[PDB]
């Protein structure tokens, strides 16, 4: 509180701007169908971003 | 207790070392009339057109 | 002073095939957690404990007011005022109540202040900013001794660094040799620092502190060397304790001529912590290990004889090291009869600990690629050259 | 998308169901997708099954709506619709998959039932099978045990699974036949556990240390009662006998293990063999240092059976273990000096200055310094320094200090019949009183566990038995009582039941007398039931309410209860449920107290649940107390798994929340729980931190005790620094909190020696080292037993003790030096190997050393091979054609 | 070759399958 | 002094009560020479 300083709300976890800003909020527009080549690419940085993430358990 | 005390003056000692008295204001009708005419504008813009051309640029916008 | 920390629940890994013997003992853990968790909810269930002194205490803390603003007791002068520094830096003569226990103010212990008219009103030996609680280790890293293999050089000299003092030190003032005051871990990356690290924090009985290095300096001005002096003193506080500083050369870097004030803060921190580092008797019950990867670029007064005596090698993997660790990485996989482990290791190459199990994480990945878990000697062949990424020839044949 | 190039399976095997009328087609597919399936399950190693998941969605429609068929043959293509739909069984079907299996594989068996699985690794119906037959079988055999034939066609196909399962693929799923009888046939679990001893007994010899571990572990944890914890225990039975190595002397174990059960299996397991007795089994014997009547049972009755009858028996009793310990300590590990009280009591350096005099003979101090003087030199012949010229030192006491000071004599030559009582003649005349109950009692304490032919505690106490004196019963009984630690002979019987059935001995001799007893017999002993139960009624209210010796009754009834299941704690409860409130504290002793080691919820869930939590409010004094230290009873040992959260239980909620009369002294529990020395786990945090908040005195004073745990042999640095930081330094004022200090924090230096009750082995406790249960309730009590000088035998009752040594000999004497590997425990054993206990070297001691159980030993270079391979302090290098 | 990412009914027999019998209850007891 | 201290560390290392030569020289062969 203003000067008596009592405990009165808890508040959200604090994260600084300058990193809650790096949250991509607006998902950017680039697709798999816009990207020639790098399938293989594709197909490797999937089996390290997705797969861990969709399924662990395998 | 129509009002409220403060926190500010709560935790500087109100209620503790002295009380908040209720201020009333003594307000009779003629300083009321009178400090009225700090205002009231005059007879005169009653009937002051407005600029014409401001009138018509203020209607565009 | 009060006991080390760190606890953490059974290594189970008796069975690790899920026989059922695996559960019989995740179940016999589950429904002690069970009874503690019962226990304790019951207990706040019928627990009336209160008041008692009430009118003494609701005196007493109407002297304390609301806030209490904690401060640092700078010094002390006769006995009924002391100088306190304050949180924001500024210092105040103020008065000490009587309700204070006059044994418990001691140069650094922290004070509660009264708000307005600032007086010595309590003490505190709790303070702990959050920044040293959380370099506090409180769920001990899975990883063990068994987990590591190799390094029985380096698992035999830590052990005798961190372990035997702590343990029966008898033999070492029985031949009139101080306990190693500090140990430095050093070698290529991803050789086994940190994991014998964590090994060590897992069979400890002290309290582990786990840092950065790079996490003591701090913005502010003065802020750096009194973290690491609070972080010193907390390992004394709760004595015995271990303090791990990870990547050492973040702040043990060559010491210069500062110019600007930022380099001096940093310069200003090391000499707070190489301070410290002297303040402690080596006969003194805490213990520091730090890891770094450029041994080379430290100063040269932080690994003094009389500082930190101990240096223990991280050489890249022998083939015999080589064959443990792919032994133990290879452990959990549902390994083909075909596979023979052997050529990999065969192959004269800078495989480290970490390089062995991401080639076994990628032969499993390929194993997956082929909709396979059993996983040939072929995955582990293309696995090699896939994480191993990047003398011409016949120069030297 | 789908593969493309072999799109061919989403078409024919698509097709040739999806087509499907015509009896000859749908031979012909049933065929050809049998066919399919094999060769894919079977062979094809990749997990994912190309037909499996492309039957699926189409099975789940078509094999399930052509699943009846109407059956066109009378079985064959029946027979084929099953073998199609026992392929789809994991992910096409419900979780009633195992009904998949009643209807498609349990109901039919296509010929040799695995034509289509044996050849597949361990999928289609041998993990599948096997989940199905510990899921189905499972939930069957809880609802409808004895089913119709359902029920015993499943046990055939489970024991064929069961056994193709060590002759299928023959690898590590070793492990999963026993863990798969454990689970499948859960009330007939002997069925199957005859049915692997029939199969493996039988199939080759190294494959059943694999089975011994694993039942072994389970033992360690088995189902909450010995109904099937009683059956694993079994199990081995076969797996031990001639169908295996003969010699291995764990007989003694899994017969320990399920109630010692001496005279119903030990007389078949070792009593019946007999045939290699000069081989390791003598040694087994010697490894056996608990059930003197088990030798006796053939020995002295025949003595024919072999020459070693009697001398056998009386060398493993305890005089050659004794020699041996004389020679590690004098002839071989030169630590034998002469170590007094003084030698180390002012080991400080801190007591030299700022006495100012302080030397003080008054009877506390005196007192604890002839307990830690008897204590540090236990079963030590050397200790001429408050022996022989001190009889003085012995009569500068109070009337208790006697007694104490002469039963610590005696322990100063513990387990030894000639030194023993060549001097203690001395003082058999001691012209006092309470030197003569010393004396009595030193008599009977060079009886601990001696097994003497001779019996000179029972002639040479018998006179004071019942003699018209309370410090004299109380020394001659207790001395009897310690005397009798192992058997439970008719003789001292009817010697004591008069005694405790005697009205003239005092509640606090009563109660002495019902200790005595209740350690001589671990069984029922019906004559001491109805004796001791016949106390608690004819006793009057207040006597059995607060006598401050009114717990040693009802502890003497548990002592004697101890380890047995509630099979007699049911009519125990029964005819103690009539008694005072003081009942609920005896019925919370006796009945936990038959629990030795039951690690199990449900006790314990009364324990914390109806005894702690439904006590933590109510003010029923020593009640919460017997609750707390037994909390740790029946969970002593179970392979520590169940100790350190123990710990945790004991830590956080006990100490940290609980009462502070009723269990904030909840410590001595750490004492029984678990004694080596161990920071922050056992002895730093929970005992030290409480031991410097004084703030409760019993708690400090217990809190002291209870570093007698650890203080066997706990390596006294890091603990004397302890003791020194509160001698002097700490507690150093109050008087009774020093002497406990004193005597606690130093009786450390008696060297090789260890109380704790579980065995060398580790699977196996021991009912004569759990009589260490009776300086657990009175040194809670505090009042006058410990903290007042009531009585102070309880502190003496401490000779449920064993050595800490090691030793190797050869057929004749421990003259053998082969290098031995004594280092910390690892994994070992149920893993994918038996890892050495010790994962390296540590120290790589030749000559017979020290081995503390977080040390343990391994043989070296293969040289005469021990073939009792458990190193029981005694081992036997055996020679053979040693490396062959 | 290019490789195929594995389908729904991929990942569900994966699951499954090659599992142990004991996987559902060791998982959900931890 | 960190020689005589690391050739007691190796005589604990063997527990052995007394440093021999032996320790003496591969403690100097460990700190000397880095
Ligand atoms: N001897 C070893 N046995 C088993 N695993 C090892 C061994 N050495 C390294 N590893 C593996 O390497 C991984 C990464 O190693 P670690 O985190 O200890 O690196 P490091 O050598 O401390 O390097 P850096 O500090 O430079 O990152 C560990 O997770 C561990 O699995
Ligand atoms: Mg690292």
């Amino acid at each position: 509180r203003n000067d008596s300083y009592t405990l009165h709300k808890i508040l959200p976890n604090k994260v600084d701007p300058l990193v809650s800003l790096m949250m991509v909020e607006k998902v950017p527009d680039s697709t798999y169908e816009m990207i020639g080549g790098l399938d293989k690419q594709i197909k490797e940085i999937k089996e390290v971003i997705e797969l861990p993430v969709k399924h662990p358990e395998l | 207790h129509l009002n409220k005390p403060s926190i500010q003056a709560l935790i500087h000692g109100l209620n503790r070392h002295y009380y908040s008295i209720t201020i009333n204001y003594r307000k009779n009708e003629l300083e009321q009339k009178m400090l009225l005419n700090l205002h009231k504008k005059s007879w005169m813009e009653g009937l002051t057109l407005q600029d014409y051309s401001e009138h018509c640029k203020h209607n565009e916008s | 002073t009060k006991g080390p920390d760190a606890a953490s629940k059974l290594p189970l890994v008796t069975p690790h095939t899920q026989c059922r013997l695996k559960l019989l003992k995740l179940e016999r853990i589950k429904d002690y957690l069970l009874m503690e968790e019962e226990f304790i909810r019951n207990q706040e269930q019928m627990k009336p404990l209160e008041e008692k002194q009430e009118e003494e205490r609701s005196k007493v803390d109407d002297l304390r007011g609301t806030p209490m603003s904690v401060g640092t007791l700078e010094e002390i002068i006769d006995d009924n005022h002391a100088i306190v520094s304050t949180s924001v830096g500024s210092e105040h003569y103020v008065s000490i109540l009587s309700f204070v226990d006059k044994d418990l103010l001691e140069p650094g212990c922290s004070v509660l202040l009264n708000h307005k008219v600032h007086a010595v009103i309590g003490v505190l030996m709790d303070d702990t900013d959050p920044l040293v609680t959380v370099m506090k280790v409180e769920k001990a890293p899975q990883e063990t001794y068994a987990d590591i293999g190799g390094l029985d050089n380096q698992i035999q000299e830590i052990k005798e660094s961190v372990e035997l003092p702590l343990t029966h030190p008898e033999y070492y003032e029985e031949m009139g040799i101080k306990p190693p005051k500090g140990v430095i871990l050093y070698g290529p990356p991803g050789t086994g620092k940190t994991l014998l690290a964590k090994a060590v924090a897992n069979q400890t009985s002290a309290t582990f502190l786990r840092v950065v290095g790079s996490e003591l300096i701090q913005k502010y001005l003065g802020d750096g060397p009194k973290l690491v002096r609070e972080l010193f003193r907390v390992a004394e506080e709760h004595a015995p304790s271990i303090v791990f500083i990870d990547e050492i050369d973040a702040i043990g870097t060559k010491r210069y001529d500062s110019n600007s004030g930022g380099e001096r803060e940093i310069q200003r921190t090391m000499l707070e912590l190489l301070n410290q580092l002297d303040g402690f008797d080596s006969r003194g019950d805490v213990k520091v290990i730090m890891a770094t990867n450029r041994i080379e670029t430290l100063d040269p007064a932080l690994i003094r004889p009389g500082r930190i005596d101990r240096k223990i090698e991280f050489p890249l993997p022998d083939e015999k090291t080589k064959k443990r660790i792919f032994q133990i990485h290879t452990s959990r996989m549902t390994l083909a009869d075909d596979v023979t482990l052997d050529d990999l290791i065969m192959a004269k190459d800078d495989l480290s600990g970490a390089d062995i199990k991401a080639i076994c994480t990628e032969a499993g990945l390929m194993a997956l690629r082929e909709r396979r878990m059993k996983v040939t000697n072929e995955d582990f062949k293309k696995s090699k050259e896939n994480v191993l990424y990047k003398t011409p020839e016949g120069l030297y044949l | 998308m789908e593969e493309g190039g072999r799109d061919k399976a989403p078409v024919q095997p698509q097709q040739s169901p999806a087509a499907a009328e015509k009896p000859s087609g749908k031979e012909r597919r049933d065929a050809g997708d049998k066919d399919k399936e094999q060769e894919l399950s079977e062979e094809d190693k990749q997990l994912q099954d190309e037909l499996e998941m492309l039957v699926e969605r189409l099975g789940e429609k078509d094999t399930s709506l052509y699943r009846p068929a109407l059956e066109e043959l009378r079985r064959q293509i029946r027979s084929s619709t099953t073998s199609m739909t026992s392929v789809p069984k994991p992910l096409k079907f419900l979780r009633p998959h195992y009904g998949k299996l009643k209807e498609i594989y349990e109901n039919m068996a296509p010929g040799e039932n695995k034509r289509f699985a044996a050849d597949i690794i361990s999928v289609l119906a041998m993990t599948m099978s096997g989940e199905r037959e510990c899921l189905k079988y499972r939930l069957v055999g809880s609802q409808e045990e004895l089913a119709s034939w359902g029920h015993e066609y499943v046990r055939h196909l489970a024991g064929e699974v069961a056994k193709e399962w060590q002759e299928l693929d023959d690898a590590e799923k070793v492990q999963r036949e026993p863990l798969l009888t454990l689970v499948k046939e859960i009330v007939p679990y002997n069925m199957a556990h005859n049915a692997e001893h029939e199969a493996c007994d039988l199939l080759m010899e190294i494959e059943q240390v694999d089975m011994l571990e694993k039942d072994i572990d389970e033992n360690a944890y088995a189902k909450v009662c010995l109904y099937l914890t009683s059956c694993v225990n079994y199990v081995p039975e076969p797996e031990n006998s001639a169908l295996l190595r003969c010699a291995l002397g764990v007989f003694r174990k899994f017969s320990r293990f399920p109630e010692a059960l001496r005279l119903a299996l030990m007389l078949n397991d070792m009593e019946l063999v007999e045939d290699i007795f000069t081989s390791c089994k003598d040694v087994v014997v010697q490894k056996q240092m608990a059930f003197m009547l088990g030798r006796h049972g053939v020995f002295l009755e025949l003595s024919e059976d072999v020459e070693e009858y009697e001398d056998l028996t009386e060398i493993m009793s305890n005089v050659q273990l004794n020699s041996n310990f004389l020679a590690l300590a004098r002839e071989l590990d030169i630590m034998e000096p002469k170590v007094p009280d003084d030698i180390y009591k002012t080991h400080l350096e801190n007591n030299r200055f700022g006495g100012s005099g302080s030397q003080v003979d008054s009877a506390r101090m005196n007192l604890a310094s002839s307990f830690v003087n008897g204590f540090v030199n236990a079963a030590f012949g050397q200790d001429k320094l408050l022996t022989d010229d001190g009889n003085k030192w012995l009569y500068k006491n109070k009337d208790h200090g006697m007694l104490s000071a002469a039963a610590s004599l005696g322990m100063i030559l513990l387990w030894d019949v000639d030194g023993g009582l060549t001097q203690i003649d001395k003082y058999l005349y001691s012209s006092e009183d309470y030197i003569k109950s010393g004396a009595l009692l030193a008599c009977g304490i060079v009886n601990s566990g001696v097994r003497n032919e001779c019996d000179p505690a029972l002639a040479l106490l018998s006179d004071y038995v019942l003699h018209n004196s309370n410090t004299m019963r109380l020394g001659s009984i207790f001395g009897l009582g310690l005397a009798y630690a192992g058997s439970n002979r008719e003789d001292v019987l009817t010697l004591l039941l008069p005694v405790m059935g005697d009205s003239k001995s005092s509640m606090e001799v009563a109660g002495v007398t019902a200790l005595a007893c209740g350690m001589i017999a671990v069984g029922s002993c019906n004559g001491d039931v109805t004796s001791t139960i016949l106390q608690t009624i004819m006793e009057k209210s207040e006597t059995e309410l607060k006598d401050t010796y009114a717990r040693w009754l009802p502890l003497g009834l548990g002592l004697n209860h101890l380890g047995k299941g509630e099979a007699i704690e049911a009519i125990l409860a029964a005819l103690e449920v009539v008694s005072e409130p003081f009942r609920s504290f005896a019925n919370t002793l006796v009945d936990v107290c038959a629990y030795a080691g039951s690690g199990n919820v449900l006790k314990v869930q009364q324990l914390l649940h109806i005894c702690s939590e439904h006590f933590d409010s109510k003010e029923k004094e020593e009640d919460k107390d017997k609750k707390e230290k037994k909390d740790k009873d029946k969970k002593e040992a179970p392979a520590d798994m169940g100790a350190h959260q123990g710990v945790a239980v004991l830590g956080i909620a006990l100490i940290a929340m609980g009462e502070e009369i009723g269990a904030e002294m909840a410590l001595r529990t750490f004492g029984h729980l678990l004694r080596y020395g161990e920071p922050t786990l056992r002895r730093a945090v929970p005992l030290a931190l409480a031991l410097i908040s004084v703030s409760n005195p019993r708690l400090n004073i217990l809190d002291t005790l209870s570093k007698f745990s650890h203080d066997a042999d706990p390596e006294v640095s890091y603990n004397s620094i302890f003791a020194m930081g509160m001698v002097g330094s700490g507690t150093n004022n109050a008087r009774l909190a020093a002497m406990l200090r004193q005597l606690a924090q130093y009786h450390a230096k008696d060297p090789n020696n260890l109380f704790m009750v579980r065995l060398a082995q580790g699977l196996t406790h021991l009912g004569k080292g759990t009589l260490t249960l009776c300086p657990y309730h009175s040194d809670r009590q505090l009042m006058s037993q410990v903290a007042v000088a009531g009585l102070l035998t309880v502190l003496v009752s401490f000779l449920d003790v064993r050595n800490i040594i090691l030793g190797k000999s050869h057929y004749v004497l421990y003259g053998l030096v082969a290098a031995m590997q004594p280092r910390m425990l690892v994994t070992f054993d149920e893993e994918l190997r038996p890892l050495p206990v010790s994962v390296r070297v540590g120290q790589a001691v030749d000559v017979v050393g020290q081995a503390g159980k977080p040390k343990t030993i391994t043989g070296f270079q293969t040289h005469t091979t021990p073939v009792l391979l458990a190193h029981g302090e005694r081992a036997e290098l055996a020679t053979e054609e040693f490396l062959p | 070759k290019p490789i195929r990412a594995l389908d729904e009914g991929d990942i569900a027999l994966l699951k499954t399958y090659g599992q142990s019998t004991y996987s559902r209850q060791i998982k959900q007891v931890e | 002094r960190s020689v005589c201290t690391e050739a007691g560390m190796f005589a604990i290392r063997a527990r052995r009560k007394i440093a021999t030569e032996k320790d003496f020289l591969e403690a100097v062969n460990k700190v000397i020479k880095s």
